[PDB]
RNA sequence: CUUGAGUCUCGUAGAGGGGGGUAGAAUUCCAGGUGUAGCGGUGAAAUGCGUAGAGAUCUGGAGGAAUACCGGUGGCGAAGGCGGCCCCCUGGACGAAGACUGACGCUCAGGUGCGAAAGCGUGGGGAGCAAACAGGAUUAGAUACCCUGGUAGUCCACGCCGUAAACGAUGUCGACUUGGAGGUUGUGCCCUUGAGGCGUGGCUUCCGGAGCUAACGCGUUAAGUCGACCGCCUGGGGAGUACGGCCGCAAGGUUAAAACUCAAAUGAAUUGACGGGGGCCCGCACAAGCGGUGGAGCAUGUGGUUUAAUUCGAUGCAACGCGA
């Protein structure tokens, strides 16, 4: 994430542009992943659990589009 | 002693401490300041405020060199990735480039084991 | 909204030599953009990623933006 | 205070100077519901203070308040394995309350003969920026400058 | 005889396997430059590192290991498993059209081969990580969790071991039985008119109908309806143990009892209660405050002790100026 400040660019908006570039690159998330070793069984379990959650919200949304809370 | 007027700010932002080093374009250090060395220890050390104080101290540690503009290289995930940059700007510096230089291995060495805390 | 350009041009094998298109599927930092975002088919994504790795070997595209 | 929003009880201004500010002072000084003896102590102390330093009684009392009134305090927030003192700015109403209480406690700890003399010396010392009351303001502010690292981030 | 099972032709996808190269990040180490008082680590610390110049930063070098992004309830493999890129050798699967063989099939005790990780042998290699071990903490103790280090091992070659919650806790093969939304990979046809339409195969994910099921659930990839063969079970414990045999360098593996003892052990689901689970909301619960109690003397009640008797009852909150 290399940010170059342009002419008439306020510093605050340049810093904000830097946060986005780091965020889209996932630098902070990557370091969190690599801080400790995750057993291959664990990440496979974690990946499967995330896939289930991701799919579960897709199906659960439909029944909430068909329910009248009041 | 000598005037360079174009420096580079290296910011080492770990979870426990922040090290701010000002150097010229060729990597030769001119001054440094850390949160631990700025009157903060233990819990207080790993705070964005402590990193910001360190950046301010590193400015006076380098003011004699007459630096006008400098680039910022941020490394590490810890707090003080941001406050030190603002403190550098508030110190009277022209922030030209901001780049992240956090070491990201491409599946290199095995990291330590998970902490069971 | 995002469809597969390769399938719409009948690209057959993506060419590592064609740098112009490959830059459209790498991020600013040089990472490979997932097909979820570009909308490319799975078959061409494997061809696309394979092609990018060869270009990187030949130093036609950067591995990282830092280097 | 879990949910109950509480309004404000109105206090009558003092009989002599008609100040809501001073009426709170006699309430803080009063003990066991002896309001009349409390204001006697306060009124005589102000009379001594006014003559001892020239300024009008109400103006003189205010000057002492300005020198004792705090602007930041430390609330306490326990963390797993430690206790954190979070600096927080204090409301203008609580500003006066803390100053008034600190002066009264400082006066009660003084060695002067009468409570009026005990009080009158304290506002005199406070107006000149010395004594226990202002020392408390120094300690509260130093504590809240040392913990500026935990402010906002742990508010 | 050709419909089961095979062979041939043309293509397709794939981390399938073996061998050999190679590339870029990053860690560590070595040498040097700048530079100065801390670094590191934790819940907090300390051990440790540092004025003998660390950490930070820049340049050069060495070495090993693993391949971010792509990456996907995606793909391949009988299973175990397989993930940078390139080449060499090589297995299987699937689709299209036609031709060929003519039941050549299914299953399989014994047998044989493969088989994660750890472990074993020999010779290498060794960056990171890390059993053992050492120190620092934590604690009532702490042979732990946490911290600083760290050997075997993890890596390579060749042998050995043959075990895993080796799991879909579901043996293989074949046929049959309503559907819906996807993923992946072939293929036919239609103004290709497109980032189209209509079919037709393989594999795969999630729902769900009948039916089945103790229930949970399974549900054309069955745990439905049937057929073929194999393996296996017969209360809990003793015990996957002893003895014997076979295998192994060893660790051990495999086959596999009995006496004895119990009236249960177990599965699923239900109502509660509970959680150092979650959510929401309260209450002088905390917070924000004021005044006390605990110290003193006395009043009073209780315990205890004492006494001929110190009548009896009340004992966490909810007994103790209580029945009185
Ligand atoms: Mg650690
Ligand atoms: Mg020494
Ligand atoms: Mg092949
Ligand atoms: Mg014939
Ligand atoms: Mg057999
Ligand atoms: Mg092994
Ligand atoms: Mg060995
Ligand atoms: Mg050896
Ligand atoms: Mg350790
Ligand atoms: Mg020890
Ligand atoms: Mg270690
Ligand atoms: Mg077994
Ligand atoms: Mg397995
Ligand atoms: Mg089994
Ligand atoms: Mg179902
Ligand atoms: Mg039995
Ligand atoms: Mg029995
Ligand atoms: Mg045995
Ligand atoms: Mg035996
Ligand atoms: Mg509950
Ligand atoms: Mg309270
Ligand atoms: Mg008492
Ligand atoms: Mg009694
Ligand atoms: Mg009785
Ligand atoms: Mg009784
Ligand atoms: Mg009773
Ligand atoms: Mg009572």
């Amino acid at each position: 994430p290399v940010i170059k400040v342009r002419e008439n660019e306020p510093f605050d908006v340049a810093l904000r542009r830097f946060k986005r570039s780091c965020e889209k690159a996932g630098v902070l998330a990557e370091v969190r992943r690599r801080e400790f070793y995750e057993k291959p069984t664990t990440e496979r379990k974690r990946a499967k659990a995330s896939a289930v959650k991701r799919h579960a919200k897709k199906l659960a949304r439909e029944n909430a589009r068909r329910t009248r809370l009041y | 002693r000598k005037q360079v007027s174009d420096g580079v700010a290296h910011i080492h932002a770990s979870f426990n401490n922040t090290i701010v080093t000002i150097t010229d374009r060729q990597g030769n250090a001119l001054g440094w300041a850390t949160a631990g060395g700025s009157g903060f220890r233990g819990s207080r050390k790993s705070t964005p405020f402590a990193a910001q104080v360190a950046a301010e101290r590193c400015a006076d540690a380098v003011k004699e060199y007459g630096i006008k503009n400098l680039e910022v290289m941020v490394k590490g995930p810890g707090p003080g990735r941001e406050s030190t940059i603002r403190a550098l700007n508030a110190a009277g510096f022209r922030i030209t480039n901001i780049t992240d230089v956090t070491p990201i291995p491409h599946n290199g060495c095995r990291p330590p084991k998970k902490r069971r805390v | 909204r995002k469809f597969c350009r390769f399938t719409a041009e009948g690209v057959q094998e993506i060419d590592y030599k064609d740098i112009a298109t490959l830059k459209n599927y790498i991020t600013e930092s040089g990472k490979i953009v997932p097909s979820r975002i570009t909308g490319t088919r799975a078959k061409y994504q494997r061809q696309l990623a394979r092609a990018i790795k060869r270009a990187r070997y030949l130093s036609l595209l950067p591995y990282t933006d830092r280097h | 205070p879990r949910r109950r929003v509480i309004g404000q009880r109105k206090i009558l201004p003092d009989p002599k100077f008609g100040s809501e500010l001073l009426a709170k002072f006699v309430n803080i000084l009063m003990v066991d519901g002896k309001k009349s003896t409390a204001e006697s102590i306060v009124y005589s102390a102000l009379e001594t203070l006014a003559q001892r330093s020239g300024k009008s009684e109400l103006e003189a009392f205010e000057v002492a308040l300005e020198n004792v009134r705090p602007t930041v305090e430390v609330k306490s927030r326990r963390v797993g394995g430690s206790t954190y003192q979070v600096p927080v700015e204090v409301r203008p109403v609580r500003r006066n309350a803390l100053a008034m209480r600190w002066i009264v406690e400082a006066a009660r700890k003084r060695g002067d003969k009468s409570m009026a003399l005990r009080l009158a010396n304290e506002l005199s010392d406070a107006a000149e920026n010395k004594g226990t009351a202002v020392k408390k303001r120094e300690d509260v502010h130093r504590m809240a400058e040392a913990n500026k690292a935990f402010a906002h981030y742990r508010w």
